[PDB]
């Protein structure tokens, strides 16, 4: 069963899909086939929750329920940096105008 | 497969399948015309609701399943519609 | 006055075999003012309802045997929710389709027989209501 | 009249099923080609009904009227059952183009008098204006009867 994802880091989204009983780890080997960094060197994470390799996306709550086309789920992304790691830090997106008044109730 | 950057006016960067973003016509000729695609008018919180329609669009066309909804919230109603006249999808 | 009825039968059935080219007198043998209009009514309905007649010509499988069976069970269920103006000329018609139909089916035996059928409901089953209705001259002014 | 149903008389037993998240409304055109409506069904509702073979059937949104799809295709007509087992039909949302979605939601929050007070292209207003409806459609559908 497919889900469907946004890997989110900084300014940077990816639109992707896996299987529900893909693991962490396969997610980051289709983070580093984009982004060219390799899943050492990453941290998926679901919300504020760090999340291992050896888990399913599924068993971390991505299920077709919660990550569909056309609403996917999020997943955050940090870089390894020197001897540490950034911090997680996903940039929101732009805010829409103020509902005009003509579409109010 | 292969993918395409298409960068929002605020800059951020959508990485998406080149095969989903070719939904677009207009991506389709920006990009036969390298891999990125840069939109000076179009807002991040618009330009992700298109790539969510791309990723939508691809998975129910054809498809024999039970099609949802494709939702769009008020507050991006009329924004959505200037980019989906542009883009032509 | 009960046989004025027969004579509407005799003249609107001559009409409608005029129109196909038959005569009446080759199968059998103001007053003007309602068989004219009859008349142009029985026409008008004709080209408002032509599928009527196109359902009907499908449906029934005409024989002399059961010619008298199906013309009751048309004419029952035309007048199912009582009698009207418009149904009653399209009483009439129906009549003059299916004299026209015998006489191209080579059943001109019917043509007779169709116009007493007609005669003998509408003296039984219509004349009540249509004398409660103003009679004949009523209906003359609706139509004009 | 092209597109009308045909007075076969043969029963067919039919079930509606409203695989979409619309209030359906079934439309009949008639012996004569005319539209008929009928009884709406809710989302995820279904009900066995009674048609005949050769008959024409629409699905529509109840409300705004947008187009809804039966067994992947526009039309349903109803065959014979074999084996006495009714006909499904399904009815599902059509993956609509985006400009076509983003029409149908500000439709239903801006009344038609206040098109014309929205910040958009002149050809937006004429876009918005052009709402879907069930003759439109039929005049397309006669007319693809070519090849």
């Amino acid at each position: 069963m497919d889900v469907f994802l946004m890997i989110r880091r900084h300014k940077t989204t990816i639109f992707t899909d896996a299987k529900e009983s893909s693991t962490v780890f396969e997610l980051k080997r289709i983070v580093e086939g984009i982004l060219k960094r390799p899943p050492d060197e990453q941290r998926l994470y679901k919300d504020d929750q760090l999340l291992d390799d050896g888990k399913t996306l599924g068993e971390c709550g991505f299920t077709s329920q919660t990550a569909r086309p056309q609403a996917p789920a999020t997943v955050g992304l940090a870089f390894r940096a020197d001897d540490t790691f950034e911090a997680l830090c996903i940039e929101p997106f732009s805010s829409p105008p103020e509902l005009p008044d003509v579409m109010k109730p | 497969a292969m993918y395409v950057k298409l960068i929002s006016s605020d800059g951020h960067e959508f990485i998406v399948k080149r095969e989903h973003a070719l939904t677009s016509g207009t991506i389709k000729a920006m990009l036969s015309g390298t891999n990125e695609v840069n939109f000076r008018e179009i807002p991040s919180h618009v330009l992700s609701k298109v790539c969510m329609y791309f990723t939508y669009k691809v998975r129910y066309t054809n498809s024999s399943t039970e099609i949802p909804e494709f939702p769009i919230a008020p507050e991006i109603a009329l924004e959505l519609l200037m980019a989906a006249n542009f883009l032509d999808c | 006055m009960s046989q004025s009825n027969r004579e509407l039968v005799v003249d609107f059935l001559s009409y409608k075999l005029s129109q196909k080219g038959y005569s009446w007198s080759q199968f059998s043998d103001p007053m003007a003012a309602v068989k004219q209009a009859l008349r142009e009514a029985g026409d008008e309905f004709e080209l408002r309802y032509r599928r009527a007649f196109s359902d009907l010509t499908s449906q029934l499988h005409i024989t002399p045997g059961t010619a008298y069976q199906s013309f009751e069970q048309v004419v029952n269920e035309l007048f199912r929710d009582g009698v009207n103006w418009g149904r009653i000329v399209a009483f009439f018609s129906f009549g003059g389709a299916l004299c026209v139909e015998s006489v191209d089916k080579e059943m001109q035996v019917l043509v007779s027989r169709i116009a007493a059928w007609m005669a003998t409901y509408l003296n039984d089953h219509l004349e009540p209501w249509i004398q409660e209705n103003g009679g004949w001259d009523t209906f003359v002014e609706l139509y004009g | 009249p092209v597109l009308r149903s045909v007075n076969s008389r043969e029963p067919s037993q039919v079930i509606f099923c409203n695989r979409s998240p619309r209030v359906v409304l079934p439309v009949w055109l008639n012996f004569d080609g005319e539209p008929q409506p009928y009884p709406t069904l809710p989302p995820g509702t279904g009900r066995r009904i009674h048609s005949y073979r050769g008959h024409l059937w629409l699905f529509r949104d109840a409300g705004t009227h947008d187009g809804l799809l039966v067994n992947q295709t526009e039309l349903f007509v109803p065959s014979l059952n074999v084996d006495g087992q009714p006909i499904f039909a399904n009815i599902t949302l059509p993956v609509y183009t985006l400009k076509e979605r983003c029409l149908q939601v500000v439709r239903s929050l801006v009344k038609p008098e206040n098109y014309r007070r929205l910040d958009i292209v002149r050809s937006l207003y004429e876009d918005l204006e052009d709402h879907p409806n069930v003759q439109k459609d039929l005049e397309r559908l006669t007319q693809e009867r070519i090849a």
